[PDB]
RNA sequence: GCAGUCAAGCGUUCAUAGCGACAUUGCUUUUUGAUUCUUCGAUGUCGGCUCUUCCUAUCAUACCGAAGCAGAAUUCGGUAAGCGUUGGAUUGUUCACCCACUAAUAGGGAACGUGAGCUGGGUUUAGACCGUCGUGAGACAGGUUAGUUUUACCCUACUGAU
């Protein structure tokens, strides 16, 4: 029905501090700084006071809407990232042959390699994102820790090596052999 | 033997029934036209239900017969067989023709094929009196009806009372007096006019203001 | 007819049964020492059979005879 | 060693799916509807079938 | 011929993994009918050999999804016509049927592709034999034997060349 005008309200916390020109959102905190390119979404960011900024659309359509309530969530997780970060653990599941993982250098570009999945010889590279920070965890057995500032980035490096152990041309119901993604969290605890 | 309903669709020719012209059509697919509890009074079903076409078309003699099973197979399974009762309104009577065969057109005039309707815009085609509470199963239960059929047809819940030509109120008005008395199946009124000998012989409850 | 299309003599010919309108037909094969047992399917196949084809293309019966007499009363 | 949380871990990206019965496409367990567009996002699914 | 829709019976329990009856809605012009618009001062009327190209309604070959997918061996479905799809016995054959190899021995179109490109076994002139029919001359789309395949040097196209 095309609406008058909608609104969201992004929090911020005491921290870090919000920069926006035209639609690039710069977000410096305690963490490190993380931007974004916003120049397709069509939306007005305006500040109150500090600690509270809204987001609006204007005889907006229902799909033009739905966006706003996004354009609110990927810069609610730059603030909470820059703060608390995010920290994903991932576990490995095998019955015969016990997967190989190891961090090796390539050009000084640092790769995520996968060695003997169920019993094979083809050496499996996962190339490491710029900022994420990976690290096989101590005390758990078969656990992998990644981490950082961006979720985009850490999720992605994660969902990579779960899609590089794929088995092909057998009984997956059987066949339960890889490298899933456990838990996703921060890093800081308390929030 | 049987051809493609499209062909056989629109009324074409004229109507063409069995006589003494004619004389051998083949036997109808559909043959009894009402199911359910048939010997039920008329206080028993009060909600009645059609199933309306809307396009002036034929429905052949086995589009009938696959539709009656399939209604009451389903009204018959979930809401139990004596609760309803089920009527087939359309009989078909026009007879189809098809050149099943010196050359070819050098004499060419077809034999009977089969039997068929002759449907029209707002006639009933299946219609359904049944209790208060049970509504759903037979709008779901004439709903696969429907995909037997070719063209376009619609459910309708009916304002009157079971097969009566009167409402759900006027009949009420009229039966709380002695002005209504049950034929057998259907219901017979009173009448003002006619003898008054035999206008007393039948509706007892009539003339008194008591109860 | 299906035993004779298989394409050792045997001992026995028997079949399984499948189902009224299930286009399959499964049947079983016992065939100097040796005895074995092994079972076959035969995949059915629909298509026409000339002469009903021939009914829906009008010159049907293919041959006539047209008996006559002049007469009104034919003793 | 099949674990009975490492399984349920495992399980969870593997056998714990629905299927649109048109295009065999594999689904999350509580959608309605298809996502793939050839199939018309159709609403006639099904459960991946389980192992013994 | 090919495709949906509804789903009877099956599939030990179990409608919809997969087989799948009957109905009801379509597409195709690789079948056959129906018609007689074009051609009777003539558009060479079967098949095979040879050779290019196009269609996908994909037999194989690449990557996938489902399974009543433990593995192996299969079955069903998606993108895809990029690349391939044979050697022989009998028949003039198309078609058919067999033997063998193979990754596979998928289906079709292009004046039912292609005779101034061939061949001429087949059909369809005249000779001749048989059978049945007819008093007879003669008939038979029944069987059998022998029977002339003409012209490019023009314009266009294609290939090379000034
Ligand atoms: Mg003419
Ligand atoms: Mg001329
Ligand atoms: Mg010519
Ligand atoms: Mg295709
Ligand atoms: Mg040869
Ligand atoms: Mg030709
Ligand atoms: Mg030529
Ligand atoms: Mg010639
Ligand atoms: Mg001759
Ligand atoms: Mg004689
Ligand atoms: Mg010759």
């Amino acid at each position: 029905m095309k609406y008058i005008q909608t609104e969201q309200q992004i929090e911020v916390p005491e921290g870090v501090t919000v920069s926006i020109k035209s639609r690039i959102v710069k977000v410096v905190g305690p963490r490190g700084t993380l931007t974004k390119n916003l120049k397709h979404i069509d939306v007005t960011f305006t500040k109150v006071n500090n600690q509270l900024i809204k987001v609006a659309v204007h005889n907006g359509g229902r799909k033009h809407v739905a966006a706003l309530r996004t354009v609110k969530s990927l810069v609610d997780n730059m603030i909470t990232g820059v703060t608390k970060g995010y920290k994903y653990k991932m576990r490995y599941v095998y019955a015969h042959f016990p997967i190989n993982v190891n961090i090796v250098e390539k050009d000084g570009a640092k790769f995520i390699e996968v060695r003997n999945f169920l019993g094979d010889k083809k050496i499996r590279n996962v190339p490491v994102r710029d900022g994420v920070t990976i690290e096989f965890s101590t005390n758990v057995k078969d656990e992998i820790v990644l981490s950082g500032n961006s979720v985009e980035d850490v999720s992605q490096n994660a969902a990579d090596l779960q899609q590089i152990c794929r088995v092909r041309n057998k009984d997956i119901r059987k066949f339960l052999d890889g490298i899933y993604v456990s838990h996703k969290g921060f890093i800081t605890e308390d929030l | 033997a049987r051809r493609p309903a499209r062909c056989y669709r629109y009324q074409k020719n004229k109507p063409y029934p069995k006589s003494r012209y004619n004389r051998a059509v083949p036997d109808s697919k559909i043959r009894i036209y009402d199911l359910g509890k048939k010997k039920a009074t008329v206080d028993e079903f009060p909600l009645c239900v059609h199933l309306v076409s809307n396009e002036l078309e034929q429905l052949s003699s086995e589009a009938l017969e696959a539709a009656r099973i399939c209604a009451n197979k389903y009204m018959t399974t979930v809401s139990g067989r004596d609760a309803f009762h089920l009527r087939v309104r359309v009989h078909p009577f026009h007879v189809l023709r098809i050149n099943k065969m010196q050359q070819g057109m050098r004499g060419a005039w077809g034999k009977p094929h089969g039997l068929a309707a002759r449907v029209d815009i707002g006639q009933i085609i299946f219609s359904v009196r049944t209790k208060d509470s049970n509504k759903d199963v037979v709008v779901e239960g004439l709903r696969r009806a429907r995909y037997k059929f070719p063209g376009q047809q619609k459910i309708i819940l009916s304002k009157k009372w079971g097969f009566t030509n009167l409402d759900r109120p006027e009949y009420l008005k009229k039966r709380e007096a002695g002005e209504v008395k049950d034929d057998g199946a259907f219901v017979k009124f009173l009448s003002k006019k006619g003898s008054l000998e035999n206008n007393i012989r039948e509706f007892p409850e009539y003339f008194a203001a008591q109860a | 007819a299906i035993c004779l299309r298989r394409l050792v003599r045997l001992v026995d010919a028997s079949f399984i049964w499948t189902e009224p309108h299930s286009r399959r037909i499964r049947i079983k094969l016992t065939v100097t020492i040796i005895q074995q047992t092994f079972e076959v399917e035969y995949i059915v196949i629909a298509m026409q059979c000339p002469d009903c084809a021939r009914s829906y293309t009008t010159n049907t019966w293919r041959a006539t005879v047209q008996i006559r007499q002049k007469v009104p009363h034919k003793r | 060693i099949i674990e009975p949380s490492l399984k349920a871990l495992a399980s969870k990206y593997n056998c714990d799916k629905s299927v649109c019965r048109k295009c065999y496409a594999r689904l999350p367990p509580r959608a309605t509807n298809c996502r793939k567009r050839k199939c018309g996002h159709t609403n006639q699914l099904r459960p991946k079938k389980k192992l013994k």
